[PDB]
């Protein structure tokens, strides 16, 4: 299960980056 | 190595995380 | 609009932290750390 | 004020983000 657990960690990081990208997008619009 | 490839992928994505977080911080200070 | 834009950024940051929390929990379980 | 409170909240959440990213980095190095 090591590989499955790392694959899951990777998916969580992809999602974290998605949401930070969205925050960056909202704030550029603001400035 | 599957494991090494995924560990390197974690590091790649964390590097991008750090930049995005720095950008939110930079931009928040200009909006506010 | 700046209040709305900052509120929306906070919401995205809450989601970003939720996913990082999940990645931490996952790797803790993998390596066997409480 | 509202904008100051939200700017402060952004910084609070970014501080937690940096910690969590640091923990992912720490734990990734131990995955073997
Ligand atoms: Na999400």
């Amino acid at each position: 299960m090591k590989v499955k657990q790392l694959e899951d960690a990777v998916e969580e990081l992809l999602s974290a980056n998605y949401h930070l990208e969205n925050a960056v997008a909202r704030l550029k619009k603001l400035v | 190595m599957k494991v090494k490839q995924l560990a390197d992928k974690v590091e790649e994505l964390l590097s991008k995380n750090y930049h995005l977080a720095n950008e939110v911080a930079r931009l928040a200070k200009l909006v506010g």
